[PDB]
């Protein structure tokens, strides 16, 4: 037969490229939202003087 | 004439001037059981007590705090969040407070008057002053100041010089 690559990757192999790989993304990008939600709150309390 | 008198009177003990090889460059501020003290004048304190201390630092409010102990809590300034517009007393004289904005008159503002409280009519701080922007014949100024919710609001204007 002919090879190929990624041709002998499990569905564990999946899981634990995917759930390392881009679970850092989400933690990221959930930190970059708390940010906006932190910097958007303090300059709203701040409008009033 | 008597307003500066007054002014004396009220910020004589609890004002500590920040010496820098005999230079007066700024003054602390000692309100609340704390101790404000800005960024940019660098010196000693010439208070003993106040001076082997550590003060917690805030940059973008541009404020360093501390904890004045319970001995001397009771001779600190009064404060409050409740201001109308119009005058309010000052060291050199009266401050406007218009729209939210405090003016000063020209031909006063130096380096140095950095840190002075600006003071009411009944004895409590209402701002501090930081910084000051020449504008037309009537410079303003760049303060903090408190609210009714209790959040540290810092004005700046644009373009200011730090005293």
């Amino acid at each position: 037969h002919a090879q190929t690559f990624t041709a002998a990757v499990s569905k564990t192999a999946w899981t634990w490229l995917t759930s390392l790989l881009g679970g850092s993304a989400v933690i990221i990008i959930i930190g970059l939202v708390l940010a906006t939600i932190v910097a958007m709150y303090v300059l709203t309390n701040q409008k009033h003087n | 004439g008597k307003r500066q008198r007054m002014v004396m009177k009220l910020e004589s003990d609890k004002t500590f001037p920040i010496m820098l090889e005999g230079k007066i460059n700024g003054y602390a501020c000692v309100v609340g059981g704390k101790l404000f003290r800005p960024m940019h004048v660098e010196g000693k304190i010439d208070n003993d007590v106040l001076a082997a201390l550590k003060t917690k630092k805030a940059s973008k409010y541009d404020l360093e705090y501390a904890d004045v102990p319970q001995n001397m809590r009771a001779d600190t300034f009064k404060y409050t969040h409740e201001k109308p517009q119009g005058y309010y007393s000052w060291h050199h004289g009266a401050v406007q407070y218009e729209n939210g904005r405090f003016t000063v008159p020209k031909g006063v503002g130096a380096k140095g008057d950095s840190g002075r409280p600006i003071l009411d009519n009944q004895g409590r701080v209402v701002a501090i002053v930081l910084g000051g922007v020449n504008e037309g014949s009537r410079t303003a100024l760049s303060v903090v100041m408190w609210n009714e919710k209790g959040v540290t609001v810092k004005y700046t204007p644009e373009n200011c010089e730090q005293w």
